[PDB]
């Protein structure tokens, strides 16, 4: 009957939990989670700009021009690249790529190439030009890289090119060059007349002389000869000087850097989503107003930040008394 | 609770009251009802907000994966490179589980204070005219009308005027 | 500490009270003798058992440094790497050593807690029917046999009947 | 804070007081003046001093940036060396910023839970021979003297002889 | 009549610290920090180590004469080696990519050596070169897992020689290039006056062109010999070319084990013991979750700090 | 009428703010500040020990001894070394500089060389000791590096060079030679008449044959050919050997080690200060008591610990009320 007053506190129906140092699954009144754990489980375009997906072709396929990888002749600008785990066409002709590590490091920051012709095939005169290899087919006939040229001898002659190309343009430019590696002294001779031979190469800070390496290999895509492919990024207004009497696999188009910024090269087996996003990783894109994320630590754009957290859960509310 | 109040000399809480965290409850010849101390409860709501923005905030600067290839016979240091990402992974990774959890307790015991000292402020204005129970109520000796209990709430009741 | 009980109010701990962390000391016509608080005394158990095993599940996945070797014109990748392992190595000594730091002083603070809680507990029932000692202690007005003296320790000690 | 005592049931600070952090306004006949209470303003000055010391200590140990260089062809590991730098700098950077964050609210709740303590330490001594008005002040049924006044901040306030 | 409240004391002078406050004694407290190890090396787990005692990695692989002991190892847990062991290149030179190849070394338990090339295939050249820098006994003799080719009846033919990889798994192969102190010791030992030796596989396409050069002497000799290696993948074939200078491969190692291994650097020798956790300077046998015994250990361990002490608070401020 | 004694705590006039988790600028009667913000702009002593201060110099102008760099033929031990960012003065003969940042590396570990003689000119009687180029310019004509010399033919003949040098001294010794390469053929046989030519080097440890490579570059300073220089570390009782036939840049003076100890190197613009510190950094020098800084990432010396914070205050008062 007498007049009271009481002092207390919310309680609600809530079943959320959180945990802390001395007491795990708390249940409490409210509750915020701060970890986004879905994504769309695709590869989208970020921010608008759509990505270069790579398909079945590594980046050395598309930028020696592997006759496979036509789709990527001249690509536009993309926000970032894909790649795959082993791509099936990387270097038809068999071979490597020297530095191409540290090229594959340039792309992660550039958005766009023009691809220029700076040799025409056509400018060969005491060559031939016209090399092809049943390890780089096209529509079922022999062909070769659309972006350098297999110069052999012309009438059991090879005479000693001297070719120089100015970077006339106001952009850096990437070059790409190669030798060829024969299978023995007899290959040597019947493709290239002359029996010792080199490459030379210079510009204002490249000196390379590189010598073929005759020698007897197991056969890769039915060739044991090898192709060694090299790169170098010419300044405007640089020249590039090659000097060769044999063995020269010759540039024919190069790469001017025209938009640098923010990429990457991504490991994925996905396609293409035919969607848009701000945040992306190699397995699904994100879209989330969540300050933590746990989908791949690798991302790129407006992103949360990545923890291995399976559960982040703040306490907003108070103890929620059953 | 480190401070003895939620869960603990008050027993448990209101789903009555569903105007704030903390409050009262009161009854006399008028009737009774919850109400919510706005003051302290507000109090709350903006240490809270600004303890979850600053646990956003001071994460922001933390570290970002980046994809590096490395060719065979670079083996040492694509290993040292995967255990720098991951090293850093795991910092970053042990940094937001801990705090979260610390604050975590921190923020129950605030509620916990937050609780005894609005009992605390309501015994400390009634004194010897009202009763108390110990468990969360004052059992007044004289009837406090409905002005007289929002005086209660308001800071603002007059002892000498009952005693 | 914290809440001012423990090297308090309460001046010093009890050589006597074998059986617990915190509990009581009656004193009656019938005799005397230490009982420990049940209760509280689990509800720290728990409570400092999962904080011990927490502090070693954050630290379960932490820095492991490997021996990576370097030649004579590999000096720079070799500091590098000696630099990132020191780095990762100095980074998890200071979460440990801080750790431990910071809760040990909130584990002393949480026995404080427990201390001052009970003795409101045992306060908060009595009210009038005894006088409060101040040294953590209650001088009662009504004689208290063993029967009430283990229903104040039960939680169900029935304030009317005394005073 | 946490406590309830400073900017809570004490509204507020003293100008006044300029000898110590916590103590005592008095008034009788004789003449009212300000004093601080030695021993746990001392306790407060240790503690804070350690704890300064101690977040100094802790990150004495801590990450050097040393300049390396690199050539044009090595771009891959001087990004991870800048990565690397840049990473446990924000480690650090995070580490130092949050402690302090962290260790200030514990500074303010300490100064609140030994004004508090303080307070209490009166309370405990006075019981009856006081009146508590909950604005920080003990109105005294009897008349303290000037020697009556310093037993209360000595800790040795005879309550048997003015009850 | 009166009811006392209050808590546990003890006779304890156990100490912790806090931010605040130093050496503050507990009722109960909990050292977390393992600082004890046995100072030993045990078998991990059943599974001893590869002491290499006065022997370094190349020593071993490539057998150097005073290497003979670890001809045939058994599978091992982990490896140990001195920080500067004295049979190594007993000839003097380098090995190439030698960091690298220790580096495959530490996910490896078990290598299975085989004959790949025999001795008695080498019909054009002489095939028992030998050196006063490899002793065996005290007397000259060389690596024996390769060999050293010199010219027959004044003259050294072409050398073309494949092996196929049959065996089911990866191939560690191990050749080597002398080089001269000058010309004419060229002509003596390989006739002809300019050489090279190739060496392709599927991924490989190597051409070495020897270096004479006027050099100090080390174990005797101004002569050098550059060793290098491959993992040959089950079906690839190695294709080795040489008209001189070739220190040809005799035996090879199948790599039959993977798993979790690691080169430690210890002067300790073995300890006839066993242990579930190992550093280089002793075991640990412990249940604490940290320690802060040495940075690099193997096995199941508590984690490494660089504390001094560790120890959680878990009872209460004991008061005197 | 009626006794009272109160219980409160310390106000001031402190206008300091300090953080928390919960609340920021929080008013506090005393505070701490632990972060130094402050610098003196300069380049100082390092506790008594003067930085060397390669002005316009890089390290390779130095060692080497680009002509424009004699203001370093023999410097003072010193507490660190400090270099521009584009250093004017390099390899005037263009070129490269092999290893060079691992050797720039080991210069961090050192404080002080005694430079010496090692092959004399006199000891060049069947060879021209004296080549100069118009790319090292010095007063207005054409000179070359101080420390090695470029050799050539003398009477159309280039004999074989054998020379040893047995390090007799106590120390380590830094040693350097080069190698040119051509332009073409024909300056090959007019430089050194040889026309295939090697640099054979040999220690205890190095076995080196360099040749050259004749390569069609771009004007650098003037030149198309270019410098390669190497070097190694010759210790005790260890001997050199060097044997050439031609396009030898051979040695004349090298560098003991003397004095081993903290330093490094760094980037800065700025000149020497007259100064002294305890602490420096590439864009000022730090005198303080604070723990931490937020000056430069890169210091040495007795130093605070360099955090990226704007702002660290410790409260040691308590809330201050108005
Ligand atoms: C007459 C004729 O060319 N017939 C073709 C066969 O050669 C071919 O069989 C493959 O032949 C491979 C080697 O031949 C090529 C090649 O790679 O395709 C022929 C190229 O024209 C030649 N290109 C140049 C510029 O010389 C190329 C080159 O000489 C070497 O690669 C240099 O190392 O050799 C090889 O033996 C394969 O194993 C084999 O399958 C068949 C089937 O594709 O088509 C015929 O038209
Ligand atoms: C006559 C004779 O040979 N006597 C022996 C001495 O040779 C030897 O003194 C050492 O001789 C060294 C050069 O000799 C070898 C060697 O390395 O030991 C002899 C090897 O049979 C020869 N092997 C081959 C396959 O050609 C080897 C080889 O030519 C070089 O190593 C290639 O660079 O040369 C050298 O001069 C030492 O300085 C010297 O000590 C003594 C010492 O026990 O024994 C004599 O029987
Ligand atoms: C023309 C001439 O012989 N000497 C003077 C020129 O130096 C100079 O014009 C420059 O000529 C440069 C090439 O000539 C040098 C050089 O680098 O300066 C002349 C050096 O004596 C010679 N040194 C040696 C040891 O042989 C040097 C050397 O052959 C080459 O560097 C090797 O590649 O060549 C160059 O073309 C410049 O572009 C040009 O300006 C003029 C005044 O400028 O006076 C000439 O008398
Ligand atoms: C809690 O109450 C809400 C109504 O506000 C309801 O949506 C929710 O389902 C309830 N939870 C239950 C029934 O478990
Ligand atoms: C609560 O925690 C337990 C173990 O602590 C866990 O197994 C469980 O999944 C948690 N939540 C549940 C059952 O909803
Ligand atoms: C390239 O072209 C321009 C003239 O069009 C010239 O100024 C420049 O020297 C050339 N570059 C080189 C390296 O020859
Ligand atoms: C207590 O700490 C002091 C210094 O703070 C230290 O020297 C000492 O080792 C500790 N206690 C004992 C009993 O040694
Ligand atoms: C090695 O032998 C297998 C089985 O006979 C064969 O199929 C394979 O082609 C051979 N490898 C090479 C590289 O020739
Ligand atoms: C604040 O007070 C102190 C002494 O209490 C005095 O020295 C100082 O000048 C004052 N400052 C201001 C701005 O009032
Ligand atoms: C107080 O904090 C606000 C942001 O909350 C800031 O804009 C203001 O300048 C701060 N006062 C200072 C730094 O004196
Ligand atoms: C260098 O000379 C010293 C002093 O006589 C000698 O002992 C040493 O063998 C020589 N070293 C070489 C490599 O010639
Ligand atoms: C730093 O500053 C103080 C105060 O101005 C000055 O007196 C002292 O000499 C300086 N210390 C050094 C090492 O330069």
């Amino acid at each position: 009957d007498p007049d009271q007053i009481c002092i207390g506190y919310h309680a609600n129906n809530s079943t959320e939990q959180v945990d802390t140092i001395m007491e795990k699954n708390v249940t409490v009144t409210h509750a915020q989670d701060i970890l986004e754990k879905t994504h769309n489980g695709k590869l989208c375009d970020l921010d608008g700009v759509k990505p270069l997906i790579l398909r079945d072709c590594s980046v050395a396929g598309w930028l020696l021009g592997n006759p496979m990888c036509d789709e990527f002749l001249n690509v536009p600008e993309w926000s970032y690249i894909v790649e795959k785990i082993n791509p099936a066409n990387d270097l038809c002709y068999p071979g490597n790529f020297n530095d191409y590590e540290e090229l594959k490091h340039l792309l992660s920051r550039i958005n766009h190439f023009e691809k220029i012709q700076i040799i025409p095939k056509s400018s060969w005169s005491d060559h031939e030009a016209s090399g092809v290899s049943s390890a780089c087919p096209y529509q079922g006939r022999s062909s070769f890289f659309r972006n350098v040229v297999w110069l052999t001898k012309k009438d059991n002659a090879y005479p000693t090119i001297k070719r120089s190309y100015n970077n006339t343009n106001q952009e850096d430019l990437l070059v790409l060059w190669g030798i060829h590696h024969p299978n023995d002294a007899a290959e040597q001779t019947r493709l290239y007349q002359n029996p010792t031979t080199y490459i030379s190469v210079g510009t204002s800070t490249l000196n390379q002389r590189l010598v073929p390496k005759i020698a007897t290999r197991s056969k890769v895509n039915g060739q044991s000869g090898r192709m060694e492919f090299f790169w170098t990024i010419l300044k405007p207004n640089d020249a590039i000087n090659f000097e060769s009497n044999g063995n020269f696999i010759a540039p024919e188009n190069a790469y001017k850097i025209v938009k640098k910024g923010d990429s990457t090269i991504m490991k994925s087996e996905l396609e293409y989503g035919n969607c848009n996003t701000k945040c992306q990783t190699p397995i699904g894109a994100i879209n989330s107003s969540m300050p933590f994320h746990n989908i791949h630590p690798l991302t790129i754009g407006e992103c949360p930040k990545y923890v291995k957290s399976s559960r982040l859960v703040l306490a907003t509310g108070l103890r929620n008394s059953p | 609770g480190l401070f003895g109040a939620i869960a603990g000399f008050i027993e448990g809480g209101w789903q009555g009251m569903v105007d704030g965290w903390y409050g009262y409850h009161h009854s006399n010849e008028q009737g009774s009802g919850y109400a919510a101390d706005k003051e302290s409860t507000q109090k709350a709501i903006d240490g809270v907000t600004n303890k979850v923005n600053s646990i956003i905030d001071k994460m922001n600067t933390q570290f970002e994966a980046v994809g590096r290839e490395f060719n065979n016979l670079e083996r040492r240091i694509e290993n040292l490179n995967k255990k720098m990402e991951d090293g850093f992974l795991d910092v970053w990774t042990y940094n937001a589980e801990l705090l979260v959890l610390m604050e975590n307790e921190r923020t129950l015991d605030f509620h916990d204070s937050n609780v005894k000292n609005l009992y605390d402020k309501v015994r400390l204005q009634l004194r010897d005219n009202a009763k108390e129970l110990g468990n969360g109520c004052f059992e007044f000796y004289h009837r406090c009308d409905n002005e007289c209990m929002e005086s209660v709430r308001n800071g603002t009741y007059d002892y000498p005027q009952y005693s």
